[PDB]
RNA sequence: CCGAUAACGAACGAGACUCUGGCAUGCUAACUAGUUACGCGACCCCCGAGCGGUCGGCGUCCCCCAACUUCUUAGAGGGACAA
């Protein structure tokens, strides 16, 4: 064995992230899997502010990107035999994923 | 009941004008203990007539560029005023404040771009006018002087609630007044 | 585990790897009718997917060129070897993407004839092949010394809120031609229906659909039905 | 007697501050952080957050225990947010667990003297724009 | 009763708490306490005699209070608004050297001591004479 | 003040009225629940603007024969 | 020779009042299911002006409140509202014990079974489902059910012969079994959505309302039709007299008194309208209980008040 | 926008829209967030009061040696429409 893993999901698109996390969640439950829920982790903003002109004329206007990351927890009480194929079948190309033992 | 800052019972002071009690919020309902809120009362307009008077003092005081969210200051500055006032005359602080108010609101102004006519003033405007106008005497007078801006408050109230054409208060309201006479 | 990189500079060098291999596709096979790229990574061998109009000959002579491109994909991005793979698949509906049509502006350009009749010919492939609207525009100098700029819209085109982030889409191209460059602008709105692939899904904010009734016949005397 | 269980958390806001009151059944003891309400920041305020208990009288909290934990804000927003937090602490600890009358009667009393006391104050800041010093004040324009 | 340092006053606990400390000479004061400036942020080195021994009681406060703090924790504690002649003012910190005294001279009166962590923290010792000038200091007052 | 409804509000109310006069009435939470369910609004202040204009709006039919 | 007379008011909550539930064990309090996300709990002491005073406050759900009962024995009450989900209280300081996670849009009816063991519920997403006491569903009834929304939903009040009633706007009465939760009578004759059903203490005969105006019977052991009788506009609630005949319905704002051995009005019970400034129709009434005696009604009205209406002589 | 009407039917911009602020003791949850409760450990008072007071002291998910989500986080929904 009974091992305790920790899996780590990033993303930016929030929907699509919950998503995979519902599927592995679900799956996991009928598997007969005691699992802690997913825990969102504050999400992060990286807000690069520019000056939105090549030349410096003109009014001073800005521009004002941002860009979000999600993040949750998934904790799973079996060994990496099931669990590795049940997330090889969630991919959702915008999720980046470690699963981690929780001795790590 | 209420009795703001522990002493200084509210229910005995009179506003003789019927056109100022209207707009003066000292009566029992008004009845704090602090001359300090989070009020909204700039929402909407006559809000600021039913803000105590108190309030509306120590709001004006806060005022002159390097005191401008320095209220505890004010709040203290009129405390210790009223303080010397109870001191100086026996009289309760609330009333001699409020007499105050009532001689130095000017009742006649005039205005124009074309000062042409004399017209009349709204009993808010005067509220406004005579808690500006006392509270620029005792800054005046407080300026470059030993005397603390406190007692410089305090003798500024009495003189006007008494009158004495020697506040700047009544000063300013004699020559409005004044001027206003000269084009009515 | 070994070498370790925040999430914050993680997802920026992943957006920078995308951007960067975009342009160099974009520059590279710009003459096979690019259109995009797709990136399925993967903590193993990751997939990248090229969305060319033909692709006959985005894959060479028995899939050289597909060959040469992941060797200098793996070469520069500093992959080990084997753990990229390069695909390519054909975009349905090429009158619908504004890749595509600019591509064939300025192939239309470089060949040479009527600015009118190439932006004609190009808009009207446009709208029958099912674009709720469409606008071209082409700047530059055109026949003359000094330079002016033609719109050939048509239809329907939205300007303004967050349904123009996704409803409709652009692209911009340069022409080197013998006297300076021209600008090619296109922007084509794409149809809603089937709530598929040739367009999106939720459409419009301000349009409401209201399903009709149906017959609800015999309000008569009362009848009582058993079982 | 000795029923477990009595306790209520309520909190109060004044724009970043958010104090949590727990309403214990005790005898009349109220403390913030630890430390009494007449040993409290800066004492100017002193009635502003006396002014519940001054309401209600002493009757009203002889039964109760309040214990006040307060983050974030300034001093006088943590005023404002622990005195919203112990008006609604008792409203809550009076509704759950004794008559219904009692709770109108210290909620209304509560209501014709500074609303917010029960409810809180919705508004605030304002973002700084990309043009001024702040959000709507601009910076100074020069012509010639 | 009570009483603890919580619910009494904290400057006249200061004051009474660095009379004590005062009174029992055995606290270690350097030699230069007469030529400090105490964070160089500001100027005038206190207008006090016996300023070493009201500060070690706001440390000893502040450690009661606040366990685990450090000489960097202090620095912070100490620290003020440097105005800072025609250029805006700043935050800056206080003087390490006085911080560092004034704890290894707590510690020389046994009532704070390194934990098992960084920092330090008061001693049964310590927090017994703390709790027991803050039931003199409240009786004092209230009577 | 400065609460005019535009005529997308306007004309889908108008509609809506119309086809299914017989399941509404002068309660603006249960117009809200129809007009949720007879009708892909996208967004929910569009749908209860659309309902506060059917409420009105049968108050009016009430009173007298407005088109209708 | 029998008139009703209101006794004063219910003051005490700011909502649409959509329900009240009335026990026969302990007739001292009642139940007030309004549009404030509140239940109240009354304690009807028979004063001067203070003929009920609220008691305690029953919060938890997340939008309005649509129904309200009471259990047998009058210790439990079950309540389900527009947040979708149910809810069973209980007395002594009213926490509440179990939630039923329930249907994906939101309740409109609740039901106690004759044996406080089965829970039904009736609900906008054009399903019902009976539940376990403790909060599982048995099975939910699908794709014979109405096609519109599921208005109010009733049990027999007999062990004898289980039967489950439920109207909805799809204009049909639908009964159901308990055996199996099979369909066995499929009434039609009303031309607008329903609002209410009720049956009677004898499970024998069923009274249905809506936007008909007809307050229209049926009968349950053969089950065919029984005569109709209209009465105003919309009706809102429909109760019989628990010990006696006299059934009553809520039609507009007022509600109308109806024998059943002979068809005639009994009475007319209106609020005295003061100030007509023929601009604002008057307060609807929403809700009707008996006090399981016969002797008080209980009236829930569309403005923030509920009437307590007295037999006289 | 209502209406009027040699115009009728439309299209863009406005509005809708997206992000943010303010409310949910209702839901989903959390040893990378806590809170209550409990058990230890320090001090204060006591004559003993004590289920007394303070603690950002320790522990209670290596499996029962505790529950829970008010406070924190962020998802789904609700909520305001001149009703
Ligand atoms: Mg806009
Ligand atoms: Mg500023």
């Amino acid at each position: 064995a009974i091992h305790r893993i920790r899996i780590t999901l990033t993303s930016r698109n929030v929907k699509s992230l919950e998503k995979v996390c519902a599927d592995l969640i679900r799956g996991a439950k009928e598997k007969n899997l005691k699992v802690k829920g997913p825990v969102r982790m504050p999400t992060k903003t990286l807000r690069i502010t520019t000056r939105k002109t090549p030349c410096g004329e003109g009014s001073k206007t800005w521009d004002r990107f941002q860009m979000r990351i999600h993040k949750r927890l998934i904790d799973l009480h079996s060994p990496s035999e099931i669990v590795k194929q049940i997330t090889s079948i969630s991919i959702e190309p915008g999720v980046e994923v470690e699963v981690t033992i929780a001795d790590a | 009941d209420i009795k703001l800052f522990g002493k200084w019972s509210t229910d005995d002071v009179q506003i003789n004008d019927i056109s100022l009690q209207d707009y003066i919020a000292v009566k029992e309902k008004y009845a704090k203990y602090l001359p300090h809120s989070a009020g909204r009362y700039a929402a909407k307009r006559f809000r600021k007539a039913q803000c105590p008077i108190v309030e509306r003092l120590t709001n004006s005081m806060m005022m002159h560029g390097r005191n401008n969210g320095k209220k505890l200051m004010t709040v203290r500055i009129v405390k210790h005023a009223f303080e010397i006032i109870h001191l100086l005359t026996g009289e309760n602080p609330l009333q001699v404040l409020v007499n105050a108010i009532i001689n130095s609101g000017p009742r006649e102004d005039s205005t124009r771009i074309g000062r042409r006519q004399a017209v009349d003033v709204s009993p808010l405007r005067r509220v406004n006018q005579a808690i500006w106008l006392l509270c620029t005497g005792a800054r005046e007078a407080a300026f470059r002087n030993i005397k603390t801006i406190a007692e410089c408050l305090a003798d500024e109230l009495i003189n006007a609630a008494k009158g004495s054409s020697n506040s700047y208060a009544i000063k300013k309201k004699d020559e409005l007044e004044r001027v206003a006479k000269s084009n009515r | 585990m070994a070498v370790q990189i925040s999430k914050k500079r993680k997802f920026v060098a992943d957006g920078i790897f995308k951007a960067e291999l975009n342009e160099f596709l974009t520059r590279e096979l710009a003459e096979d009718g690019y259109s995009g790229v797709e990136v399925r990574v993967t903590p193993t061998r990751t997939e990248i997917i090229i969305l060319a109009t033909r692709t006959q000959n985005v894959l060479g002579e028995k899939g050289r060129r597909i060959r040469e491109l992941t060797a200098v994909v793996q070469k520069r991005f500093g992959f080990p070897e084997g753990s990229v793979e390069l695909y390519a698949e054909k975009v349905a509906t090429r009158g619908l993407c504004a890749i595509a049509q600019a591509e064939s502006l300025r192939y239309k350009l470089l060949g040479g004839l009527a600015v009118r009749r190439a932006c004609y010919g190009v808009l009207r492939f446009i709208m029958e092949s099912g674009a709720k609207g469409c606008e071209v525009v082409v700047s530059g100098k055109l026949r003359g010394q000094r330079a002016k700029s033609m719109k050939f819209v048509d239809g329907l085109m939205i300007h303004s809120g967050d349904p123009v982030n996704y409803y409709v889409d652009t692209a911009v191209r340069h022409v080197l031609l013998r006297q300076g460059v021209l600008g090619i602008k296109v922007k084509i709105m794409l149809p809603w229906d089937p709530t598929g692939k040739i367009g999106p899904k939720k459409p419009l904010p301000d349009h409401v659909s209201i399903v009709e009734p149906k017959d609800e016949i015999l309000p008569t005397t009362p009848i009582s039905e058993q079982k | 007697s000795k029923g477990p269980l009595q306790s209520v958390q309520v909190f109060g806001r004044k724009k970043t501050a958010t104090a949590v009151a727990h309403c214990k059944r005790g005898n009349g003891l109220i403390k913030v952080n630890g430390r009494p309400l007449e040993m409290i920041e800066p004492r100017t305020l002193q009635y502003k957050l006396l002014e519940p208990v001054l309401l209600l009288g002493k009757e009203r909290f002889a039964g109760v225990d309040i214990r006040v934990r307060v983050k974030g804000g300034g001093h006088v927003a943590q005023i404002y947010a622990i005195r919203q937090s112990i008006s609604k602490a008792l409203v809550a600890y009076y509704q759950k667990y004794v008559d219904e009358a009692s709770k109108k009667e210290i909620k209304d009393i509560l209501i014709q003297y500074d609303r917010t006391l029960l409810v809180a104050d919705p508004r605030r800041c304002e973002s700084k724009k990309f043009g001024g010093p702040g959000a709507r004040a601009r910076y100074q324009k020069s012509y010639r | 009763p009570g009483v603890t340092v919580k619910d009494v006053n904290q400057q006249e606990f200061v004051r009474a708490l660095a009379a004590f400390l005062k009174k029992s000479g055995k606290l270690k004061v350097p030699e230069w306490v007469d030529t400090v400036k105490l964070a160089k942020h500001k100027e005038l080195a206190p207008y006090d005699e016996n300023w070493f021994y009201t500060r070690a009681a706001s440390t000893a406060r502040h450690l009661y209070l606040r366990g685990g703090a450090g000489v960097g924790s202090m620095t912070k504690i100490y620290g003020g608004r440097q105005r800072n002649g025609v250029m805006p003012s700043h935050f800056s910190r206080g003087s390490k050297s006085v911080a560092r005294r004034v704890l290894q001279a707590l510690e020389g009166l046994k009532m704070v001591e390194k934990d098992q962590d960084g920092g330090r923290k008061l001693t049964p010792q310590g927090q017994r004479d703390l709790d027991r000038i803050a039931g003199q200091v409240a009786a004092a007052n209230k009577k | 003040m400065g609460r005019v409804r535009t005529k997308t509000v306007k004309k889908a109310a108008r509609v809506i009225i119309e086809k299914y006069y017989t399941r509404l009435g002068n309660d603006f939470h249960t117009n809200k629940r129809v007009c949720e369910e007879i009708a892909i609004i996208p967004s929910k202040k569009l749908r209860n603007k659309i309902a506060g204009y059917v409420t009105h709006l049968m108050k009016r039919i009430q009173r007298g024969p407005v088109r209708g | 020779t029998e008139q009703m007379t209101l006794r004063g008011t219910l003051k005490g909550h700011n909502g649409w009042v959509t329900q009240i539930a009335t026990t026969p064990q302990f007739p001292d309090m009642i139940l007030s299911a309004s549009r404030d996300k509140t239940i109240i709990m009354w304690k009807l002491t028979r004063d001067e002006t203070n003929y009920g005073i609220p008691q305690r406050a029953l919060r938890g759900h997340s939008h309005f409140v649509s129904d309200v009962v009471i259990s047998s024995d009058g210790q439990f009450a079950l309540s389900g509202s527009w947040d979708g989900t149910l809810r069973l209280w209980d007395l002594t300081t009213g926490t509440t014990t179990r939630r039923f996670v329930g249907h994906t849009k939101d309740v409109l009816s609740v039901a106690f079974s004759s044996d406080n063991r089965q829970i039904v519920s009736g609900s906008r997403d054009k399903t019902i489902k009976l539940w376990n006491t403790l909060g599982v569903c048995k099975y939910t009834v699908q794709d014979e059910s109405h096609s519109e929304w599921v208005s109010c939903v009733r049990f027999s009040p007999n062990s004898s012969n289980p039967i489950i009633v439920s109207c909805g706007w799809d204009k049909l009465v639908k009964v159901w079994n308990l055996a199996n939760c099979k369909l066995k009578t499929n009434h039609i004759g009303h031309t607008g959505y329903l609002n209410t059903v009720t049956v009677s203490p004898d499970g024998s005969l069923c009274a249905s309302g809506g936007k008909d105006g007809q307050a229209m019977l049926w009968d349950l052991n053969e089950g065919k039709h029984l005569y109709t009788l209209d009465g105003g506009d919309i009706i809102n609630a429909l109760c019989f007299s628990p010990n006696r005949y006299w059934l009553c319905a809520a039609t507009g704002p007022s509600i109308k008194i109806w024998d059943l051995e002979g068809k005639i009005i009994v009475d007319e019970l209106k609020q005295e309208v003061i100030s007509t400034s023929s601009k604002a129709e008057p307060p609807q009434c929403t809700s009707l209980a008996w006090s399981a005696d016969g002797q008080t009604l209980f009236a829930g009205y569309t403005d923030n008040l509920v009437r307590v209406w007295q037999v006289t002589i």
